RNA sequence: CCGACUUACCAACCCGAUGCAAACUGCGAAUACCGGAGAAUGUUAUCACGGGAGACACACGGCGGGUGCUAACGUCCGUC
RNA sequence: UCCUCCUAAAGAGUAACGGAGGAGCACGAAGGUUGGCUAAUCCUGGUCGGACAUCAGGAGGUUAGUGCAAUGGCAUAAGCCAGCUUGACUGCGAGCGUGACGGCGCGAGCAGGUGCGAAAGCAGGUCAUAGUGAUCCGGUGGUUCUGAAUGGAAGGGCCAUC
RNA sequence: UGCCUGGCGGCCGUAGCGCGGUGGUCCCACCUGACCCCAUGCCGAACUCAGAAGUGAAACGCCGUAGCGCCGAUGGUAGUGUGGGGUCUCCCCAUGCGAGAGUAGGGAACUGCCAGGCAU
RNA sequence: GGGGCUGAUUCUGGAUUCGACGGGAUUUGCGAAACCCAAGGUGCAUGCCGAGGGGCGGUUGGCCUCGUAAAAAGCCGCAAAAAAUAGUCGC
RNA sequence: GCUGGCAAGCGAAUGUAAAGACUGACUAAGCAUGUAGUACCGAGGAUGUAGGAAUUUCGGACGCGGGUUCAACUCCCGCCAGCUCCACCA
């Protein structure tokens, strides 16, 4: 929790006098971090859910929950209660810990990293951004991966509106247009 | 946090190509001793320039006119 | 020609009105039925048991109906 | 043969070769207890991912769901998960409902021994209604019995069951 | 004795939504961090166990708003139990019972226990 | 005017027609219609009455014009009046 | 540049026109419109969804009102079209 200890106040007295508050809770916060391996085409062989369960793993410390269907459409031909991908969801000290990891080290294993996009609000200002490969993550190398799958990130905040939560991410310094 | 069912979290060093060797807490195990980084990478450090109307290096206008 | 444009045409939700439903009810009567209290009246007319039967082919009208053609001195149900 | 809705006239019941649909099962969990939880649909953002999945937020509140056809119910949830277990026990049973009858169903509570819950308490199957067949004749195991002179046995009766 | 707060109930659609802005000396919530003893079929999102740095920002609660949802008269109408009738697939009269919807209107809840914090 | 069997290559609820031909969405270059602009050049136009157009006639009247209106030419019709069409098959 | 004008010449030693005010009718023309920006498109500023690439279903098991469906031509009704039975006694 660096950059939370660091920047918690020097946002606060920005985004005080930004938008004329009146209390130190009413200021945009960060809920949670939440990232889902979508691994859809696996019904056919478990082992990529396997392996989904272990590049996340390796990804974030911890044992993704391997999620289940709920309405079994059959666009894919699938039914409920079949494993479908996994989630893992990461609050307070380790939301923080991936959130560093998640903007200084996320550049170099990329390609044409020209920002991100400044629209990726659901209205409330959530920032749900997808990555398109595992080997960006530095704890995760190309040697020892067999499939490439991305990821559907998440920054889920307290931000009322999507300017705060804009406003937040900038103060944050992420890499918008 | 649960018992010993995820992995180990620690604190890892990583040394880039520049000055800046950080100490955040990672699972990678092995220092990482990576590369081009997000304090210098060209998307605001260095080399904005693009390909943006370059043009044809001319050199046909070495001789007379 | 892009079609200027509406060509007695059709056109998802959302709102504003207008109707229908035995298998629709956010509501909802009279009557029908049970129980509690009270006077008056009725040859106990009420209930239980025993002896003896008869009978299980009904029809019409009034009322609410199915079926039929809201046709039949047609047929099927409930009350008198 | 049995069940659900209407005809069925606001208690019960009520017919037709009337109008409409199902049942001749499944489950040692799909039961019991405790703890916890709340959808269908639609909108926005997001890597494959699409009118469709797996995610984050919002509109909406049962318009979802009941193992099944329909009716009546279910938020204390009867709807969905997790831990323990077999009350899906034995003998009774005040009272009541429904049938001409054989019958069928609800049921507080008592005795013995259990399961869950710290406890108060709950459990005599499944949200309820279809999932079913009298008697005779025989089969299987036990029997506090009967044993045609005696002692057994054969056989019969009794209990469970085919 | 009057202010508001907390807990348990009665009353469960004049008792509920939308809008305006207040509440902290008390009580509640937000929150700090968490090896315990507990917890996530991943994370203190929920249970919790150690507390008061800050806030009433979300809640919770309070005061007015007629934009809604609702409660809804009198009168009238439909229906009908009895008797008596017509032109009888339906209707009339003498009688009592008299709906539903829609008008006039009402309305921004009352009320019982303790448990404290307030002036008295 | 009425019953029974077929409308199943599967009866047993989950065929990629393997392919070409519609339609979807993902990863690429660009053209004011896949872009939103007057700034370098510093010329004589936006619009204002526009003339009837290849051999013939014509399009929102301006894609072509200029001096005070006329030839109109960048497209469309006449027009390209090679569309006469597998293999075998008589003099 | 002819040049008013002098310094360092002449043969062994001689090229040679330029964009900075626009104050104003704010050229004309059909009055207007721009006095260096308008009429003109272009990088003089730029930043966007037509079509070219690879994955999928859609056809074809039908003639069709539906319905159970997550869903089928393959499951249960009714609309037709084929095979077959009866349509008889007075
Ligand atoms: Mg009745
Ligand atoms: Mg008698
Ligand atoms: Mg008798
Ligand atoms: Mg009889
Ligand atoms: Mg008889
Ligand atoms: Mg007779
Ligand atoms: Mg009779
Ligand atoms: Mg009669
Ligand atoms: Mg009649
Ligand atoms: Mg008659
Ligand atoms: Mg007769
Ligand atoms: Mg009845
Ligand atoms: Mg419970
Ligand atoms: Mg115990
Ligand atoms: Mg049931
Ligand atoms: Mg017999
Ligand atoms: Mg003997
Ligand atoms: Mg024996
Ligand atoms: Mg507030
Ligand atoms: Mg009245
Ligand atoms: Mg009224
Ligand atoms: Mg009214
Ligand atoms: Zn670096």
């Amino acid at each position: 929790a660096k950059l939370h200890d660091y920047y918690k106040d020097e946002v606060v007295k920005k985004l005080m006098t930004e938008f004329n508050y009146n209390s130190v809770m009413q200021v945009p916060r960060v809920e949670k971090i939440t990232l889902n391996m979508g691994v859809g085409e696996a019904i056919a062989d478990k082992k990529l859910l396997d392996n989904a369960a272990a590049d996340l793993a390796a990804i974030s410390g911890q044992k993704p929950l391997i999620t289940k269907a709920r309405k079994s459409v059959a666009g894919f031909k699938i039914r409920q209660g079949y494993p479908i991908g996994c989630k893992v969801t990461l609050r307070g000290e380790r939301m923080w810990e991936f959130f560093e990891r998640l903007i200084t080290i996320a550049v170099p294993r990329i390609r044409d990293f020209r920002g991100l996009s400044a629209k990726s609000f659901d209205g409330r200002g959530n920032y749900s951004m997808g990555v398109r490969e595992q080997i960006i993550f530095p704890e995760i190398d190309y040697d020892k991966v067999d499939r490439v799958r991305g990821l559907d990130i998440t920054i889920t905040t307290t931000a009322k509106s999507d300017e705060e939560g804009r406003a937040l991410l900038a103060a944050f310094d992420f890499p918008f247009r | 946090m649960k018992k010993d069912i995820h992995p180990k979290y620690e604190e890892i060093t990583a040394s880039c190509s520049c000055g800046n060797v950080m100490k955040i807490r990672s699972t990678v195990g092995h220092d990482l001793n990576l590369d081009v980084c997000s304090k210098c990478h060209p998307f605001f450090t260095g080399k904005q320039r693009d390909v943006a109307t370059g043009g044809r290096v001319d050199r046909f206008n070495k001789r007379f006119n």
